[PDB]
DNA sequence: CTGGAGCATAAGATCCT
DNA sequence: GGATCTTATGCTCCAG
């Protein structure tokens, strides 16, 4: 772990580079980049000097893509500029001046790469295996001509209903009985199934034999619980336990309830009292007989159809939809870096190698800890050696947060095990040294924080520059971290978040008031500016919490906008708005069709205005000869121009912004407008189109498509974020009131620990179920690190008692199972008591609390 | 079988496609005797008149030898109410189904509803 | 095959060919040997006799043979052997030595705008010159030679004199040093050039005019017109004419701090502007704001003298048609669209495409009633706009969603249900034309009883229309040779299409295409078999490619795109499409291509033409120039970078000139300054009648809000009913359940048979299939039958009874069905609903009023149920007085009375144990969060707060509003929990 | 016009030493 | 001093 500088990085073999919240990834990649393009460094330098042309830079997302083109471009530009001139300011610049041999031929390089530089090998990874195979065709097997098709969704719902078709017609009553009881329908199987299908299919623990079958499955169960029937409809008859003060002598009617439910072996249930025949609770209430253990271990075994249905499934309905996919002539993007990995896989695999090295000796990866192993497999198996070919990878695993999209951390672990080079970066830019110091004591509070050591936290010191970097509120100055413990010692979880966000509310609204009236200051060293609204920003974990959250904030009159919207316009007033103006100016002869969308809201009229309306007939008359004319300009001209004329002659666009919040459906009126003209660019006819918006209407599709976009930049207000899309970002004060909570997990689904493989469990494994919750532990303390590493100034999240279990005051709260409680705790049960004094301990003038 | 004559029927555009695929849709692959009749009773229908005597069909003979394509099987098929008292297509209303056949006559059952609907309603 | 050259080929076809593969693979190979016949036949020529030639990369092995084996089998067929590529050659040797005029020849030819020819037709040109007279107008930006050097044996040669037309003789300034030091390189180009933007863009120009100037017999002269150093764009065509350079570059201190040397710029000029937006809609609309402006500026200006280029054009012509069709009469200015996809008659293409691909349809119901859609189809088979709704019902109602007939269900490896399929529609459709619903099933199938009159010829003519498609689908399947394909193009146009006058157009393009393509293929004598997936996506692809350049100089604005070879000079040109990675269309080889391997001088690629046509674009303007790309995308607010190539210049503009005011500052601060300069982006009147039908007081307080719309200014939100699902409902949700849940519950009510009722639906196709539908069938049974037990312990058998009463001088009419003599017996299977006990509390009032003693009683599910106790008729009509006060209040003002949300809020205020109202804030504080609940809806339930009535009124709910709809509420909803039991 | 969720519960309520 | 036992009540994501 040697702290990198990348005037002396060796740009040779692999590596791996830990670069931390806010150390300047753009700014490394970028110097190294240059580096690459010269070939300076010396004896740690690539043997030869790089074209632009043989540079792979690869990046997790496409406008990461575009800033990173932009300013590496910029970075060609001003190098040149400041080689030209033989002088700069930039200390990067000038050491590397000082590094550079010639400044002729450095000069018409850094001019050749900036005129080929558009051309320059930037792609995302789907891109990227697309372009390769588009070059190398004869070697991947692949066609010449494929699209990019994003709705694998119901092609996936088509294959769910041919297998529940095909493999669940002929069953009969008893096997459909217990199939549906055990699940609805297909609907139900893509919602159980969606994530296991989605991504590669994995490694199922102990799958079921390929000859098993459903009706020897139920003749198997059957059996089972016929042949304890029989011997216990034999056995019965005699007494052992114990008659204990707990142990009623009235206990014969568990008895008697076990001999009435002999009634037949076609039913599925069993009783309550079948399961007192465990020797344990004889030991609350001698076996002397192997029932008293045959009961016990029936009893410990689940039976169902699930794990044959599960693997059934997934094992045909992906190579269905394979097929019907490339008979459609489709493709996917995980589908052709499924075809990149079987090119490999293959015999041809070694000259894809050979063809690619050449092609380009080198390849940068960007956000290794988003990455997939089918990914890394690729990268192993082209450029795991052979040298004059070199492989930076370029990651960081504590911001890797996308384990249900499809991530995983211990694909970086086998990664991290298959590679020698490890370096980290200390400059933390965007943070202050509160929050640096504060960050640090946090993360080393307890040893092995990420309950693994093999991601140990470095601790990093922050810019000289940002020292003079002090928060102020109302006078005197504020440590760096403020936590809240409310008017409670155990409290439901609630209550909890209304009184989190009611003092939220309250200190946000005497802030914003103290910045209005100039006593809170972000000030650094002599500058001071006042706080506003856009200012302060909230991180939150879920959007129903987050709206919880935002019903206080709009009670208290501070305005709440919510940055993660993944409503689509689709579903708000306006949509329907449209369908009655369109059905009404399809057909303005209808009095009542044309009555019922000339009284709505987007003219806004008023009730004695359409009273009196009802009555004139002339005015009537006018009004229909202006939707007859509006007809006559649809199907004359088009969509748009009828709108462009309905709002300029109403004079809406006027009214709609002088009330207010009108602003909000109005722009989204203009975008409905605008994604109705593209589908009626192809929806020739009018009656396809208004069938068309019924259709989207009725089906609130979440595509980027119909994502409503942010209001106005103009108008400021508090930010209700995810902590998702806050990665990469910066925030000034931030407000963490719900990472205390946390979720347990209960799907059995786990990774090795050893081996680094995905196992999917079908059964109840204690080791598979705590393996699960100890990695989504682990998860929650990513988030936490990313949380907690995203503020700039101050960050105040809040201390709670927080109890799951029922038993509120117990002495011993369930505050354990959470990121805040076994950083703080050290994984003990505590009291409020303890949580008081494991925060004071590390209390000294940079973290505090206040009720 | 005869469907090459039924859609040159079609194609002589005396008769309607509601008849042919009427008469599609109550005969099935079955004998070409209730196909036939099938046929000719839709046809009756597709005008609009709410009767039809057994008369009719046995003394026209429209545009083909229908008795002589009709014949099918062992005995004679002159006898048009067993002939098609055979058939389930037709029957006497005491089940749902399409035709009514109790005193030599054959329309559509709702016609035959509404006829003693208002035939019980004046008496 | 099977050469042990062609492994990697036999390895690409034999995993799995349905001659797709073979098809694009047959395309592509085609293109490059074209490629190769034009450009460097010397290949051609070597790979006749059978070798290679050295310094070429691999898959030559594999590209050589097959070229050979293709001459040789084409020998054999009997066509003639003759080319380009063989004929060129002779053709130069046959003229080289010849008469002076051969006859047939052309007296004399023209070449114009032409820049960039083959170097074969060059030379063929060049032997050609010595018999006629030849013309070249060629536009070079520059004067003097810019061109690349080969030897020094060369640059002797290259003294050649270059005369004007008439007057004297001159070519490139300084002679001897100019070759002697560095410029002309001792192996590279020229790169003392000056202009960075000639030496970054003009790579096919340099090149082009380094091969026109290698010929021996040239006649060199030019007519080179000065430009005047006035305004920005004049003074950057000085500087590309006149091959210098201006781009300060700071040598020293002195060279960095001094900013004069450049030529100062005028600041209010409008010759070349950069623009930023958003979105392309906000960047068509500032065009054409900014057009209008130029437009009012200049009187000496026609919208016929400026042009506009886009770099895709499908991506921007909707917007371009919409803004400018949208844009009104007193701004309005002419537009003519050209160059985008030629589309005539969209929906009958879109018909033809569909119905070739019949044979492996799954005949999506919606799918097979868009074909419908098309009028054409729909004179044809006579069904018309009107019978579209009948039909849209019809098979909605009837429920059909997938394929035509169990034999089509049966080839895709699927279980024939028997059910849901088109035949199965027709036969319900036709069964029920002649039977009645109450009948019952026939052949397993229930009639469906709303077709009975005369309207039931569309299904005929429908099943007309089915029965022809499914001969066709069975005709279509097979694949037959090209010799069986020719006439099934005809029988399928003249038997699916009605030729009429609109549609004779389409119908010639479709003839002729299927006619030329089935004419390549006679002509190259094919004898196997096709499949009809080929012919399909071969017509998709000589259908799409078919561009319309036609309308280019009409009178309005130009719309095109920067269409390569193509350069004429107007006053304003335009820009669009600047963005990242979409200009200059980038565009990989085909990666076994051997020119992408070993280049030539005579090379033509996406890339270097977009450049080439960017550089001549910035000559062609004369006096305005327009830039424009998005910049910042709004959906995250991220950057975005301009191109390449709009950068360099910008950044050549920040290097050439200042500002006037600050002179002397820095360059740095003159090129930030000009870059910012550059750069910017209620009460109603109502009188109570005395005669009040029941159903009107009824309809009125179900919804009080609905009421208001609904009666008093006759407004109903009459929305369109869903959309036709995809498939067979396995799971039965929402309203689904409740018309099956409640003809089920009569049925036990009376205790008949629920067999019957069952095989009935079963008939119906609208249970799940097999036992699912009977063990979900099992699940209604065991809960109504309990629903059915409490109902029938408490029925007796009771009677209507007309009810006429008169309160509030207004009398009451109406009716009251089957009521008993302890009192009301009533029933409905949903949940404890305020408003439903209201409903029948209103009918419990005039049953009192009117004598009548007894209480009346209401059962639910899930153990719900309304009771209510009698009163004297005293008191029946004055808590009905009261309620008849609710209507004309509700029916001038629309009441603030949520039904259930306010019997929520009410619910745990209101105490029985002191039977009374409750003020204690603890309790109040359990209302409101009682009250949001009940309003806003759960994860899956809907609230109240989700509907289009009380959405019109408001959008957010105030303190002040949520007392107000509390207040009214209470006082009407005091009633049902006072009298609860 | 109409229709809407399951599951783990502990306090209390009686049955029984 | 032990139970069963039926209710009120709690609580159920993220992104292309």
């Amino acid at each position: 772990a040697e702290t990198l500088d990348p005037l002396r990085l060796p740009l040779q073999g692999e590596r791996l580079i830990e670069a931390s919240a806010g150390t300047g990834k753009t700014f490394t990649i970028a110097a190294l980049y240059l580096r690459l393009l010269l070939g300076l460094g010396g004896s740690a330098a690539f043997p030869r000097p790089l074209t632009v042309e043989e540079l792979l830079v690869v990046t997790f997302t496409e406008a990461a893509t575009a800033e990173l083109r932009g300013r590496i471009r910029s970075n060609i530009h001003e190098l040149r500029i400041a080689c030209l001139r033989e002088t700069t300011d930039n200390p990067l610049y000038e050491r590397l001046l000082e590094e550079i041999d010639d400044k002729a031929q450095a000069a018409q390089w850094l001019l050749l790469a900036e005129r080929q530089m558009d051309e320059a090998a930037v792609f995302t990874i789907h891109g990227f295996c697309q372009r390769m195979l588009n070059l190398n065709a004869f070697e991947s097997g692949m066609l010449f001509e494929q699209q990019l098709i994003e709705d694998e969704s119901l092609l996936r719902y088509q294959a769910c209903a041919d297998f529940w078709r095909r493999h669940c017609y002929p069953l009969p009553r008893e096997i459909a009985q217990v199939v549906f009881e055990t699940w609805k329908g297909p609907q139900a199987l893509l919602r159980d199934i969606n994530r296991y299908l989605q991504g590669e299919a994995p490694v199922i623990k102990a799958p079921p034999p390929d000859d098993e079958t459903l009706a020897s499955r139920h003749a198997q169960i059957v059996a089972r619980i016929d042949t304890v029937k029989q011997q216990w409809r034999d056995a019965v008859g005699e007494l052992d336990a114990l008659i204990e003060s707990s142990g009623i002598d009235r206990r014969k009617f568990n008895r008697s309830n076990q001999a009435k439910w002999i009634d037949k072996i076609s039913a599925w249930a069993e009783e309550e009292t079948n399961s007192y025949q465990l020797p344990e609770s004889l030991e609350k209430f001698t076996p002397r007989h192997p029932l008293f253990e045959a009961i016990d271990q029936l009893l410990a075994e689940p039976l169902s159809i699930r794990d044959l249905v599960i693997t059934r499934a997934l094992a045909e309905i992906r190579e269905t939809v394979a097929r019907e996919k490339r008979r459609r002539g489709e493709l996917g993007f995980d589908d052709m870096l499924s075809r990149l990995d079987s090119a490999l896989r293959s015999e041809s695999g070694e000259v894809l190698a050979a063809a690619i090295r050449t092609r380009f000796p080198v390849a940068m990866i960007d956000e290794f800890q988003d990455t997939d192993p089918q990914q890394y497999r690729i990268f192993r198996r082209i450029w795991h050696h052979q040298p004059e070919t070199a492989l930076l990878l370029i990651g960081d695993p504590k911001q890797a947060i996308y384990a249900f999209r499809g991530a995983d951390i211990f694909t970086y672990m086998k990664a991290r095990s298959e590679v020698h080079a490890h370096y980290t970066l200390d400059t933390n830019w965007r943070s202050a040294p509160g929050m640096v110091n504060s960050v640090n004591k946090l993360f080393s509070q307890t040893d092995d924080a990420f309950m693994f050591r093999e991601i140990p936290f470095i601790p990093v010191k922050s810019a000289g520059k940002n020292q003079a970097l002090r928060f102020v509120f109302k006078g005197e100055t504020q440590p760096a971290m403020k936590m809240w413990l409310m008017e409670g010692e155990s409290c439901g979880v609630g209550d909890y978040q209304s009184t989190m966000a009611q003092v939220c509310a309250a200190q946000i609204r005497d802030w914003l008031q103290a910045g209005q009236r100039g006593e809170a200051l972000l000030m650094n060293g002599d500058d001071a500016r006042p706080v506003r609204a856009s200012d302060i920003s909230v991180l939150v974990r879920s959007r129903q919490e987050a709206a919880q959250v935002r019903d206080a904030l709009t009670l208290l009159e501070i305005p709440s906008v919510y940055l993660s919207n993944r409503d689509s316009v689709f579903e708000t007033l306006e949509a329907q708005e449209m369908l009655w103006l369109l059905q009404a100016v399809m057909t303005p002869e209808r009095e009542n069709t044309l009555r019922s969308a000339l009284a709505t809201s987007m003219m806004g009229l008023n009730a004695l205005d359409i009273e009196t309306l009802n009555n004139d007939e002339h005015a009537w008359d006018v009004v229909v000869e202006e939707f007859d004319g509006y007809r006559q300009i649809w199907r004359k001209r088009g969509v748009m121009p009828m709108l462009r004329a309905l709002m300029s002659a109403r004079n809406i666009a006027e009214n709609l912004l002088a009330t207010a919040g009108g602003e909000r459906r109005l722009t989204d009126i203009l975008h409905i407008s605008e994604l109705l003209q593209e589908a009626g660019t192809q929806l020739e006819s009018e009656h396809a189109l208004v069938r068309w918006l019924s259709q989207h209407i009725l089906e609130p599709d979440s595509n980027a498509s119909s994502q409503q976009m942010r209001l106005e930049s103009d108008k400021h207000l508090v930010q209700i974020v995810t902590i998702h899309k806050s990665k990469g970002l910066e925030y000034p004060l931030v407000w963490l009131p719900f990472i205390t909570n946390f979720r347990v997990q209960e799907q059995a689904f786990y990774h090795d620990r050893h081996s680094f493989e995905a196992v999917l469990d079908l059964n109840a494994a204690p080791e598979s179920v705590d393996l699960a919750e100890a990695e989504r532990l682990a998860e929650d303390l990513r988030l936490l690190y990313v949380a907690l590493t995203r503020s700039v100034w101050h960050c105040s999240l809040g201390v709670a008692p927080l109890v799951r279990r029922r038993g509120d005051k117990k002495g011993d709260t369930d505050v354990h199972q959470s990121a805040l409680g076994r950083l703080l705790q050290k994984g003990e049960p505590q009291d409020a008591a303890g949580l008081r004094t494991c925060i004071e301990a590390l209390c000294d003038d940079d973290i505090a609390w206040q009720t | 079988k005869l469907q090459k004559q039924l859609l040159e029927a079609v194609e002589h555009k005396q008769l309607r496609p509601l008849d042919v695929q009427f008469a599609l849709t109550v005969a099935g692959d079955e004998h070409p005797a209730v196909t036939l009749a099938a046929a000719l009773l839709s046809h009756d229908a597709g005008e609009g008149h709410v009767c039809l005597p057994l008369s009719r069909l046995e003394n026209n003979e429209a545009s083909h030898p229908l008795l002589a394509t009709c014949v099918s099987e062992i005995g004679e098929l002159q006898n048009w109410e067993e002939c098609l008292l055979a058939s389930q297509a037709v029957s006497r209303g005491d089940e749902p189904t399409p035709m009514i056949l109790c005193g030599d006559r054959l329309y559509l059952n709702r016609m035959w509803c509404n006829e003693r609907t208002v035939a019980r309603f004046f008496n | 095959l099977e050469r042990e050259d062609f492994t990697l080929l036999r390895h690409y076809l034999t995993d799995d060919s349905d001659k797709r593969k073979l098809f694009q693979l047959s395309s592509k190979a085609a293109d490059l040997f074209d490629q190769y016949l034009v450009y460097r036949p010397d290949w051609l020529a070597q790979w006749e006799t059978g070798h290679l030639v050295e310094g070429l990369g691999e898959a030559q092995a594999w590209q050589a043979p097959l070229w050979k084996a293709l001459v040789e089998y084409t020998h054999q067929l009997g066509q003639p052997r003759w080319h380009r590529a063989n004929l060129y050659q002779r053709f130069i040797e046959t003229l080289e030595s010849a008469t002076t005029c051969p006859p047939g020849l052309p007296s004399r030819v023209f070449i114009c705008g032409i820049s960039a020819l083959p170097p074969v037709y060059l030379q063929a040109l060049q032997a050609l010159g010595k018999h006629i007279e030849i013309h070249l107008l060629f536009t070079n930006p520059c004067r003097y030679y810019w061109g690349d050097i080969k030897d020094p044996a060369y640059l002797a040669k290259l003294l050649t004199r270059q005369r004007r037309h008439s007057f004297e003789d001159r070519e490139l300034p300084l002679f001897r040093d100019s070759e002697n030091a560095g410029q002309l390189f001792n192996s590279d180009g020229e790169q003392d050039v000056g202009n960075p933007l000639l030496a970054s863009w003009g790579k096919l120009g340099r090149d082009y005019i380094y091969l026109l100037s290698d010929l021996e017999s040239s006649q060199e002269l030019d007519a080179f017109v000065d430009v005047t150093p006035d305004n920005l764009l004049h003074n950057i065509q000085s500087d590309i004419l006149e091959l210098e350079n201006r781009a300060v570059a700071g040598v020293n201190i002195e060279e960095f701090s001094r900013s004069d040397n450049k030529r100062p710029l005028d600041p209010l000029d409008s010759s070349i502007t950069f623009h930023v937006c958003h979105s392309p809609q906000r960047e068509v609309e500032v065009l054409h704001d900014r057009l209008l402006a130029m437009l009012e500026e200049d009187p000496t200006l026609t919208p016929r003298d400026i042009i506009v280029m886009v770099a895709d054009i499908d991506s921007y012509s909707p917007f371009i048609q919409a803004v400018f069709g949208s844009a009104p009469a007193d701004r309005y200015l002419p537009y003519a669209i050209s160059d985008r996809r030629a589309r005539q008659s969209h929906p009958v293409l879109e018909a033809f495409i569909s119905l070739l691909s019949l044979p492996d349809s799954r005949f999506v119901s919606e799918d097979v009633l868009a074909l419908l859609d098309v009028p054409v189809l729909a004179a044809r088979f006579d069904i018309t706009e009107e019978g579209l709704r009948y039909l849209r019902q019809w098979v909605n109602e009837s429920g059909i969603r997938w394929g035509i007939d169990d034999d089509n269900v049966r080839e895709l490896e699927l279980p024939a249900t028997g059910q849901h399929t088109w035949r199965f529609g027709l036969t319900r459709m036709l069964l029920g034309y002649a039977m009645e619903s109450a009948q019952g099933e026939w052949q397993s199938v229930l009639p469906y009883d709303e077709s009975s009159g005369l309207i039931a010829e569309l299904v005929g003519h429908l099943a007309s229309l089915l029965m022809q498609l499914n001969i066709w689908r069975r005709g279509l399947a097979q694949e037959r040779p090209l010799e069986e394909w020719l006439p099934v193009c005809r029988d399928m146009l003249n038997a699916f299409f009605l030729p009429d006058a609109e549609t004779e157009a389409a119908m010639t393009l479709i003839e002729q295409q299927w006619q030329a393509i089935i004419a390549e293929g006679l002509g190259a004598q094919y004898g196997d078999a096709v499949p009809l997936s080929l012919l399909r996506d071969e017509l998709a692809q000589r259908l799409d490619q078919e561009r319309i350049s036609q309308r280019f100089l009409a009178g309005p604005v130009n719309i095109c795109t920067l269409m390569p070879m193509r350069s004429i000079p107007f006053k304003v040109v335009c820009l669009l499409g600047m963005n990242d990675g979409v200009y200059p269309r980038q565009l990989a080889p085909l990666g076994f291509d051997l020119m992408s391997q070993k280049p030539k001088r005579g090379d033509r690629s996406r890339r270097d033409d977009d450049r080439y046509l960017f550089l001549e674009a910035l000559i062609s303007a004369q006096q305005k120039l327009y830039i424009s790309y998005i910049g910042r995308s709004i959906q995250d607010n991220s950057e975005r970078f301009p191109s390449v190539l709009v950068q360099e210049l910008i950044d050549y503009i920040g290097q050439s000139h200042y500002l006037p005011g600050d002179e002397a500052l820095n360059c740095d601060e003159s090129e930030a300054r000009v870059k910012a300069h550059l750069t910017c982006l209620q009460p109603l009147p109502f009188t109570l009648p005395e005669t009040v039908p029941l159903e009107t007081l009824q309809r009125f307080w179900a919804h009080p809000v609905r009421a208001f719309f609904q009666m008093r200014l006759q407004v109903n939100f009459r929305t369109e009913d869903s959309e036709i699902p995809d498939t067979e409902p396995f799971i039965l949700e929402g309203l689904s359940r409740y018309q099956i849940n409640q003809q089920l519950l009569n049925a036990l009510v009376e205790q008949d048979d629920a067999e019957r009722l069952f095989r009935r639906f079963r008939a119906a196709g609208d249970l799940p299939y097999g036992a699912f539908g009977e063990i979900f069938w099992e699940t209604q049974c065991q809960e109504m039958q309990q629903l059915a037990d409490r109902v029938i312990a408490c029925r007796q058998p009771g009677q209507s009874m007309e009810i006429d009463l008169a309160c509030n001088g207004v009398q009451i009419t109406g009716w009251l069905p089957q009521v008993q003599p302890d009192g009301l017996l009533r029933w409905r299977p949903s949940l404890l609903s305020v408003a439903q006990g209201m409903q029948l509390w209103l009918e419990h009032l005039v049953y009192c009023a009117s004598g009548g003693n007894g209480e009346s009683r209401l059962f639910l599910r899930k153990d719900g149920e309304w009771r209510f106790p009698p009163l004297a008729a005293e008191q029946a009509l004055h808590y009905l007085s009261q309620l008849i006060e609710g209507y004309r209040e509700g029916m001038s003002a629309p009441l603030l009375v949520l039904p259930e949300s306010g019997g929520a809020w009410l619910k745990t205020c209101y105490d029985a144990q002191n039977d009374a109202m409750l003020d204690d804030d603890s309790t109040l504080q359990k209302a409101r969060t009682k009250f949001l609940q009940a309003y806003e809806g759960n994860m899956m339930v809907r609230g109240e707060g989700d509907d289009i009535w009380y959405q019109r009124l408001w959008r957010q709910l105030t303190p002040e509003t949520m007392e107000a709809i509390v207040e009214q509420s209470q006082r009407f909803l005091l009633p049902l929990f006072r009298f609860n039991q």
